[PDB]
């Protein structure tokens, strides 16, 4: 499993704003947004094979094929 | 480039439509 | 998983239980000519046409090559 | 009165029948149109699956 540093050494990730929406583009409800946030909180402080095999189903083969050619870029640049 | 774009790039009435659309995303921030 | 789900329709069948009395050719022979309606590529052969068939083949052979049937991919990154 | 009364219902279901036969006939070529689009999908992704692997 994979958890964060205890002191971050980068911060300039600088993400762009969370956009709102009304409830119903959402999961659907005040009530099914809250849940689902609570189901889905615990998988915010680490990375294992559940987000492993997301990655995977998402990018199919070419997501993976061009992320590991660019992080062999990454590797030889460094 | 994408994300620079697409922050530049944003979106720009007598429809009753859009008059609605208004009302109900003013009521929600 | 993928190979897994998709042994019915390729003809793919488990070792099947044998007895005293019983050979394994003829059991595992009848299992084949019972499960032979779900076989789709010979049924589409049978009753298709052409076009279908040839995209049938076609999407027979992309279902049974994957890199889990013995392509590594460790080696070369390393 | 009798005369013109069949002549009228003779024009309009005559009319009315080739109406029905021009979307039937409508229909028909629309779900052949249908099948090879799903044809040249199916090679679209199949191509494109190539190309990834």
């Amino acid at each position: 499993r994979f958890v964060r540093t205890v002191l971050p050494f980068s911060q300039e990730f600088q993400r762009d704003k969370q956009p709102n929406a009304q409830p119903q583009y959402l999961h659907g409800s005040k009530a099914l947004n809250l849940a689902y946030s609570s189901i889905y909180g615990s998988y915010r402080n680490f990375v294992g094979p559940p987000h492993f095999q997301v990655i995977c189903r998402l990018l199919g083969y070419q997501g993976i094929a061009v992320v590991m050619e660019e992080l062999l870029k990454v590797v030889k640049s460094l | 480039k994408g994300i620079q774009l697409r922050k530049v790039e944003e979106q720009r009435e007598n429809d009753v439509a859009t008059i609605l659309s208004r009302r109900i995303a003013v009521e929600y921030s | 998983c993928d190979l897994l789900h998709a042994a019915p329709f390729q003809n793919i069948l488990p070792r099947v239980h044998v007895k005293e009395g019983e050979r394994l050719d003829a059991k595992m022979k009848r299992l084949e000519s019972k499960y032979a309606p779900l076989h789709l590529v010979p049924l589409i052969e049978r009753l298709g046409t052409p076009q279908q068939i040839a995209i049938a083949r076609e999407g027979d052979l992309l279902t049974k090559e994957r890199l889990c049937c013995g392509l590594s991919m460790f080696e070369v990154i390393l | 009165t009798t005369q013109s009364l069949a002549s009228v219902a003779y024009l309009i279901n005559t009319l009315a029948n080739n109406v029905l036969q021009m979307l039937d006939i409508q229909a028909s070529q629309l779900r052949r149109m249908e099948s090879s689009i799903n044809h040249i999908s199916q090679t679209v992704d199949i191509h494109k699956e190539k190309v990834a692997r």
